[PDB]
RNA sequence: UUGACCUCGGAUCAGGUAGGAGGACCCGCUGAACUUAAGCAUAUCAAUAAGCGGAGGAAAAGAAACCAACAGGGAUUGCCCUAGUAACGGCGAGUGAAGCGGCAACAGCUCAAAUUUGAAAGCUGGCUUCGGCCCGCGUUGUAAUUUGGAGAGGAUGCUUU
RNA sequence: AAGCUCCUUCGACGAGUCGAGUAGUUUGGGAAUGCUGCUCAAAAUGGGAGGUAAAUUUCUUCUAAAGCUAAAUACCGGCCA
RNA sequence: GAUCCUGAUGUAUUCGGAUGGAUUUGAGUAGGAGCGUUAAGCCUUGGACCCGAAAGAUGGUGAAC
C-alpha cells in the first residue's frame, strides 16, 4: 500500500503487462486443423465441425443439440466372440463425411517411404570374408573362431548374409 | 558383492565384531568435535542404499547430539536436530539424508550425507539435480528428509486421517466456512 | 452375492518378499560365525547348553517382547548348538 | 458451531463463474496443444465396489495389462495413443475383461492413427 | 461481503415467469401500458419474414 | 636415505556458495490466557494468537506395508454430499472424522541390494591455435543394464531409430 | 541401440528399523489416532493391515524403514489490468 | 413390529408355532403431503442494539532499587 502510494506520487513510469499468456488458446500452424479451426467457436463446435471426438470420458452436463463430439463355443470362453502371443509392438494394423475427417483420413493413408537400413562397410567385408572361405555353409561359418570372433549363432549370420544379398 | 555381507552385519549391533568396533569409534568420535567433516562413510552399504555416491560434490559430515528429554518432551527427533546443525554449519550444501552411526550414554551420534548443488558434477546429473532446483532449499527445516517425512506423519491410511497431507492445512480445510453464491 | 466366473490371475512377483534365496541364507549363515553372539544370545545359548529351556525361552521373551521371536531366536541358537556339536 | 474464530476463515465463492472461463479456457489450450486428438485418455469400465453400488458400473483409472494384451494393444504403445494403463487393477473375472476387451477394439475400431514421420 | 447476493429460484418458477412474458407481449394495451410506441405497428407480435 | 598411502592443518592460491529483505498464501518447531460451561479446576478457547526457523509462484502431498469384503476399487490434491453420522466426552458444555458415490485434474518414474571384468567403458578442473592434450576424482565403485503387478541371460524372428 | 516372443537357466527388494515395556504430547480414535524421549531389541515360504462365533486363528489385501514429479488447490504481499 | 399362556401337522431330532384365549403397547396401518423458494415474527451462536471494569496472557521498551 505504502509503495502504491509511492509510485502515484513517482514520476517513474508505470510498467504496464501485456497479457501473454503461458499456452495458446487456438491451434496453429499449416496442418489440416490448423487452416479449419474457428476461433469464434468452442472446442466443442469444432470437433463437431471436424467429425471428431473431443472428450472420450462420461457426459458431466446436458448438450446443444448436434453436440456430437462429447462422446459354437466347445470350451465355455468369452472371448471367442471378440476375435476377428506375440503383437506388433509400435504399431496398430487397422483395417456424407465432414472434410476434415477425409482430410485426415487421406493424410494418414498416403504412402510413406522406408529409409532401408543399410550394413556398414567394416560388416558387409566381414560377411564377403565369411563367404569367401565356406561359401554357404552357415553352420561352419558358427564354427569358425578365426573368421567370426563374436560366436554368432548360424542363423543370425544367415539373417545378415540375406540382408546383404550374398546368400 | 560385499555390501550386502556388510547388511547383515549392520542387523547385528551387539554381536562382538560389531560391538568392539563401535567402542572404539564412538571413544574417537567422543574426542573430535561436535560437528566434523568425515572422510569416508563409516557405513557404506547405509550410505549406499540413501543416495551417497564416491563422487565430487558429496559430503559426509558426522554430528553428536545430546540424548534425552527437552516432563515435556521434544516432539522434534535427534536425527533432525543433527541434520539442522550440519545444515547451518555447511550452508552451501544441501542436506540428502542421514543415518545413525553410534551412540553412548550422553550423545546418539549421526552421519549426514550432504550434496553441493554448484558443483559441475552434480549439476549435470539428471539423477540428483532435482536438489539444485531453489525448492530443495534447506530440506532438513521443512521436514522434508525421512525423519521428517515420519514426525509429520505422512503416511496413507485411516491411521494418519489428520496428517498425510500436513496436519496444518487439514486443520483449516475443516475450519473453513463455505458459503456459496446460491444458498 | 453376484455369480461371475472366477479367472486364475497371474502369479504375483511381489509375493515372498522375504527370501527364499539360497545365496542370502549363506551371508546371513556366515555373518553369524564372522559376528558372534549378542551378550543376551550367549546367555540364552548357555541356559540351552545346560538343559534349561524353560528358563531360556523366558530369557528370550523378557529381552525380545514376543513370545514368537522368543521361539525364533531359541530355534536359531538350537541350530548353531547342533553345528557346532556336529564341527566338535 | 461458531465457537471458534470462524470470522478469518470465511470462503466466499465470488470467482465461481470466473474459475469456470478459467477452467474452459485451460480446455480450449489442450486442444490447442493436442489438435487432432481428444483432450481425454480413454478409461475403462469398472464396478463400484461396495454392495450399495454394486449395481452401477463407472470409469476406472487405466486398461489391465492383460486386457490390452487380449485387445492386441501394445503395453508401451498404449500411453501413446491415447489409453490410459493402470498397473494396479486386476480383472478377477471373465466379465470385466470381456467388458473392457469390448471396449477396447471398440476404440480401435474408430482411431486414425498417423505414422510417425 | 459473505452477505446473500444471489437469489436462488426455482428453474420451473423461471420459466413459468417467461412463458407468462411472452403471453404478455402477444397483446398491444400492454404494450401501450409498458410504455412502447407501437400506434403504427401493424400487428402486435411484430413478425417480419426471415429472408429480411 | 628415498618414494607412496592415510589422517589432520595453513595460504590475501583458483572457481563458487550462504547470510539480509519480504513473509497475503505455504512447510516445520514452540505455544498461552481471557472466555463458555450464568461459580470453576477436566474440557473449551486452540493443536489458535504471539515467538523462532525455511521456500516458491505456488507450496505441501504423491505413485499404496492404501481402501475395502465388493460382481470389487486403484498415486496425490481440491469441490459436493457423506454428516453434525461414526467415535470420544464433569456423556454437560460439547468436540467431531473417514471409506463408498458425483465432479475438477490426471503422468509417471529414479536408486540400493548383480562381476563391464574380453579391457572405468564415467566425471570435475587447467592449457589451448578450439581439434585435442595434461593433472586429478574414482575400484572402500564413476558409466551402461535392472526396480518385484517386475527383471536378467541365452535362443528366436519380426518390428523400430 | 530398442520393443516383443519363448524357456531342460536364474531372479539379489532399504535394521538401533519394526516390535515389547514406559513417560509425555496430540487426536473423533487405547487394534495406543499419530509423534517423540528412555530401556530392551527382531524376521525370512518373511513382514504390515484388515475380515471372520463358525471350529482355528483357515481368509483377504498390500510391501515400511531410500528418492523425484506437472495439473486441478491457496493467496490482505509483487508487475499490471 | 413386539409381549402373556394354551403348545398343531410336523422336525435334520432338537427345531418350529397351528388353534383358542390378554386389563396389551406403538413417534403403528386403515387410500400418501412433501420438496424448493419468497415475506414476516421468534429462538441459539457469532462483536450480536450502542457505550462503559478489575483483570489474565504473549512479545517488547526503560531503570536501580
Amino acid at each position: 500500500r505504502e509503495l502504491q502510494k509511492r509510485k502515484r506520487r513517482s514520476s517513474r513510469p508505470t510498467i504496464r503487462m501485456p497479457n501473454r499468456r503461458k499456452k495458446a488458446l487456438n491451434p496453429a500452424g499449416n496442418n489440416i486443423i490448423a487452416k479449419s479451426w474457428n476461433k469464434k467457436e468452442t472446442l466443442s463446435q469444432n470437433y463437431t465441425r471436424f467429425g471428431l471426438v473431443a472428450k472420450l470420458g462420461k457426459a458431466t452436463g446436458g448438450t446443444a443439440p448436434g453436440n456430437k463430439a462429447l462422446l459354437s463355443e466347445s470350451d465355455a470362453v468369452p472371448q471367442q466372440q471378440q476375435q476377428e502371443n506375440h503383437i506388433r509392438q509400435h504399431d496398430l494394423e487397422l483395417e456424407s463425411k465432414p472434410e476434415v475427417l477425409r482430410a485426415l483420413e487421406r493424410e494418414a493413408t498416403r504412402p510413406v517411404e522406408k529409409t532401408v537400413r543399410h550394413q556398414s562397410e567394416r560388416e558387409r567385408e566381414w560377411l564377403q570374408r565369411l563367404v569367401d572361405k565356406h561359401g554357404d555353409d552357415v553352420a561352419a561359418m558358427a564354427r569358425d573362431r578365426k573368421l567370426n570372433p563374436y560366436q554368432q549363432t548360424a542363423s543370425d549370420i544367415k539373417r545378415r548374409l540375406k540382408k546383404a544379398g550374398l546368400l | 558383492g560385499a555390501l550386502k555381507y556388510l547388511e547383515e552385519l549392520s542387523k547385528k549391533k551387539q554381536s562382538d565384531v560389531v560391538r568392539f568396533l563401535l567402542r572404539v569409534r564412538c571413544w574417537e568420535y567422543r574426542q573430535l568435535n561436535v560437528i566434523h567433516r568425515a572422510s569416508r562413510p563409516s557405513r557404506p552399504d547405509k550410505a549406499r542404499r540413501l543416495g551417497y555416491k564416491a563422487k565430487q560434490g558429496y559430503v559426509i559430515y558426522r554430528v553428536r547430539v545430546r540424548r534425552g528429554g527437552r516432563q515435556l518432551k521434544y516432539q522434534r527427533s535427534l536425527r533432525a536436530t543433527a541434520e539442522e546443525r550440519v545444515g547451518r554449519r555447511c550452508s552451501n550444501l544441501r542436506v540428502l539424508n542421514s543415518y545413525w552411526v553410534n551412540q553412548d550414554s550422553t550423545y546418539k551420534y549421526y552421519e549426514v550425507i550432504l550434496v553441493d548443488p554448484n558443483h559441475k558434477a552434480i549439476r549435470r546429473d539428471p539423477r540428483i539435480n532435482w536438489i539444485c532446483n531453489p525448492v530443495h532449499k534447506h530440506r532438513e527445516c521443512r521436514g522434508l528428509t525421512s525423519t521428517g517425512k515420519k514426525s509429520r506423519g505422512l503416511n496413507k491410511g485411516h491411521r494418519f486421517n489428520k496428517t498425510r497431507a500436513g496436519r496444518r492445512k487439514t486443520w483449516k480445510r475443516h475450519n473453513t466456512l463455505s458459503l456459496w453464491r446460491y444458498r | 452375492g453376484h455369480k461371475t466366473t472366477r479367472r486364475v490371475l497371474k502369479e504375483r512377483p511381489s509375493r515372498r518378499k522375504g527370501a527364499q534365496s539360497k545365496r542370502t541364507q549363506f551371508v546371513r549363515s556366515l555373518i553369524r560365525e564372522v559376528a558372534g553372539l549378542a551378550p543376551y544370545e550367549r546367555r540364552v545359548i548357555e541356559l540351552l547348553r545346560n538343559g534349561k529351556d524353560k528358563r531360556a525361552r523366558k530369557f528370550s521373551k523378557k529381552k525380545l517382547g514376543t513370545f514368537g521371536r522368543a521361539k525364533r531366536k531359541c530355534e536359531e541358537l538350537q541350530r548353531i548348538i547342533a553345528e557346532s556339536r556336529r564341527a566338535h | 458451531h461458531f465457537r471458534k474464530h470462524w470470522q478469518r476463515r470465511v470462503r466466499c465463492h465470488f470467482d465461481q463463474p470466473g474459475k469456470k472461463v478459467t477452467r474452459r479456457l485451460a480446455r480450449r489450450a489442450k486442444a490447442a496443444a493436442l489438435a487432432p486428438r481428444p483432450v481425454d485418455k480413454l478409461r475403462p469400465i469398472v464396478r463400484c465396489p461396495t454392495v450399495k453400488y454394486n449395481r452401477r458400473t463407472r470409469l476406472g483409472r487405466g486398461f489391465t495389462l492383460e486386457e490390452l494384451k487380449a485387445a492386441g494393444i501394445p503395453r508401451l504403445l498404449a500411453p501413446t495413443i491415447g489409453i490410459a494403463v493402470d498397473h494396479r487393477r486386476k480383472n478377477l473375472s471373465e466379465e470385466s475383461l470381456a467388458a473392457n476387451v469390448q471396449r477396447l477394439k471398440d476404440y480401435k475400431a474408430r482411431l486414425i492413427l498417423f505414422p510417425r514421420k | 461481503i459473505w452477505r446473500k447476493w444471489h437469489v436462488k429460484i426455482n428453474q420451473g418458477q423461471k420459466r413459468f415467469a417467461t412463458a407468462s412474458a411472452l403471453a404478455a407481449s402477444a397483446v398491444a394495451p400492454l404494450l401501450m401500458a409498458r410504455g412502447h410506441q407501437v400506434s403504427t405497428v401493424p400487428e402486435v407480435p411484430l413478425v417480419v419474414d426471415s429472408a429480411a
